[PDB]
C-alpha cells in the first residue's frame, strides 16, 4: 500500500494570495493517477483534479494540478473566499490512498463578535432541566473565550461549546456555549451572565439577565 | 442532475450488521463503476470497495474482504453495501461515488478518481439506543437573535432549517455536541433585525431522522 502525506496540516492565506497544498506518495506513482478533492464543511467531496493535472468539468482555472514521482501538488492560484474548505489527494495507481487532507483557512480582518444569551425555556423548565446558551456571532479570529458566571460565582464543568465552520462568505465562526444546570439550582441562584473575551474586543463584554422580563 | 442518492443514517449496535443503498441514474448504471469510500475522524477517507453492475464484478480493500459485500439491484439501479459483524471502528461516513471513468472493453479499473459521490450515510456503531430530540424556544430580548435548542437525541443526525426553506440568510446551525449523559444535543440560530418581530414569525423546522421526529416550532 502507498500512503498519502499531506502538508502543511492548515494554510492560512488571504483571499488573491496563492496557495500551494503538497501531497507526498509513500512509493513512487505515476501523474496519471492521481486526483483532488475539495471537501466544504457537511458535504461529500468534489473532484477537482484527476490525473494529477486535468480538471474535472466545472472547475475554475485557478485550481492547476502539477508533480510527478513521489511528491504532488495542487495550487490554488488565487484564493476565494468560498475556497475555505478542506482537501484530498488520492492515488488510484493501486488499491485507491488519500491522505489525511489540508484545511485552507481564509484570513480576515479582526471582527469583534455580537453577543446574545438565551435564558431557558418555560417548556425545558416544566420538564426539570435548564439549559442557558450564550452566542458569539461573525468574529475572526477563531480564539475565543466563553466564562459562564452565576451570581457572579464562576462557572466549570458544566458548559459545552460548539462552532460553526468559516463561513464561505463572510469567512468568520460563530460558537454557542451552553451553561446546563438542574431546575433545582436555576431556581436557587439570579445574575445569570455570559463573559466573551475575543482579540477584537478591547476589554471583555458581558451579557446577562435575571430571571425576569 | 446526474446524481446519487443514499439510505438514512443508523444506529447500530457492535456485532450486528448495517446495509447502505445507492441510487442511481440509469446512465451511471450502465457505462461507470460504483465505489464504497468511508470516512470517520482519526483516519479520514478509507476505500471499502466497488461494483461494476454492468460486469455485475466486484473488488474490495483487505480491510474488509470477508464482512463487506457490495449489491445491485438492476430494477432500480441501487447498489447495496453490506458490512457485518460491525466494529466500533466502522461509525462513520460511508458514501457511494461514481468512478471516473467509462467501462472500457478490456476492464476493469477499481482503482480510480471520483467524478460524482452521494450525499452520505452516517452509521452510528453504538451500543445505545434511537431517541428524539425534544425541541425548545430560543426567544429574543437593530437586528435580533433567536433559534432553537434541539436537545437530547441519538443518533447523529438532526436537520434544521427555518420556515421550510424561506428564511436562510443568517441562520447558523450549530454541530451538534455530546453530553454527559450520552445523548446529543445541537442549536441553530438566526439573526434577524428587531423591526421583523413585529413582522414576520419564525419557526425552526427540526427534522431526526432515525427515529422519526419532526417538529415544527414557532419562536416568539
Amino acid at each position: 500500500d502507498i500512503v498519502m502525506t499531506q502538508s502543511p496540516g492548515t494554510l492560512s492565506l488571504s483571499p488573491g494570495e496563492r496557495a500551494t497544498l503538497s501531497c507526498r506518495t509513500s512509493q513512487g506513482v505515476s501523474s496519471s493517477y492521481l486526483a483532488w478533492y475539495q471537501q466544504k464543511p457537511g458535504q461529500a467531496p468534489r473532484l477537482l483534479i484527476s490525473g494529477s493535472s486535468s480538471r474535472a468539468t466545472g472547475i475554475p482555472d485557478r485550481f492547476s494540478g502539477s508533480g510527478s514521482g513521489r511528491d504532488f501538488t495542487l495550487t490554488i492560484s488565487r484564493l476565494e473566499p468560498e475556497d475555505s474548505a478542506v482537501y484530498y489527494c488520492q492515488q488510484y495507481a493501486t488499491s485507491p490512498t488519500f491522505g489525511q487532507g489540508t484545511r485552507v483557512e481564509i484570513k480576515r480582518t479582526v471582527a469583534a463578535p455580537s453577543v446574545f444569551i438565551f435564558p431557558p425555556s418555560d417548556e425545558q423548565l416544566k420538564s426539570g432541566t435548564a439549559s442557558v446558551v450564550c452566542l458569539l456571532n461573525n468574529f475572526y479570529p477563531r480564539e475565543a473565550k466563553v466564562q459562564w458566571k452565576v451570581d457572579n460565582a464562576l462557572q466549570s464543568g458544566n458548559s459545552q461549546e460548539s462552532v460553526t465552520e468559516q463561513d464561505s462568505k463572510d469567512s468568520t465562526y460563530s460558537l454557542s456555549s451552553t451553561l446546563t444546570l438542574s431546575k433545582a439550582d436555576y431556581e436557587k441562584h439570579k445574575v445569570y451572565a455570559c463573559e466573551v473575551t475575543h482579540q477584537g474586543l478591547s476589554s471583555p463584554v458581558t451579557k446577562s439577565f435575571n430571571r425576569g422580563e | 442532475q446526474v446524481q446519487l442518492v443514499q439510505s438514512g443514517a443508523e444506529v447500530k449496535k457492535p456485532g450486528s450488521s448495517v446495509r447502505v443503498s445507492c441510487k442511481a441514474s440509469g446512465d451511471t448504471f450502465s457505462s461507470y463503476s460504483i465505489t464504497w469510500v468511508r470516512q470517520a475522524p482519526g483516519h479520514g477517507l478509507q476505500w471499502m470497495g466497488g461494483i461494476f453492475p454492468i460486469f455485475g464484478s466486484t473488488n474490495y480493500a483487505q480491510k474488509f474482504d470477508d464482512r463487506l459485500t457490495i449489491t445491485t439491484d438492476d430494477s432500480s439501479r441501487t447498489v447495496y453495501m453490506e458490512l457485518t459483524s460491525l466494529r466500533l471502528e466502522d461509525t462513520a461516513v460511508y458514501y457511494c461515488a461514481r468512478g471516473a471513468s467509462k467501462v472500457e472493453p478490456a476492464a476493469p479499473a477499481y482503482s480510480d478518481a471520483f467524478d460524482m459521490w452521494g450525499q452520505g450515510t452516517l452509521v452510528t456503531v453504538s451500543s445505545a439506543s434511537t431517541k428524539g430530540p425534544s425541541v425548545f424556544p430560543l426567544a429574543p430580548s437593530g437586528t435580533a437573535a433567536l433559534g432553537c435548542l434541539v436537545k437530547d437525541y441519538f443518533p447523529e443526525p438532526v436537520t434544521v432549517s427555518w420556515n421550510s426553506g424561506a428564511l436562510t440568510s443568517g441562520v447558523h446551525t450549530f454541530p451538534a455536541v455530546l453530553q454527559s449523559s450520552g445523548l446529543y444535543s445541537l442549536s441553530s440560530v438566526v439573526t434577524v433585525p428587531s423591526s421583523s418581530l413585529g413582522t414576520q414569525t419564525y419557526i425552526c423546522n427540526v427534522n431526526h431522522k432515525p427515529s422519526n421526529t419532526k417538529v415544527d416550532k414557532r419562536v416568539e
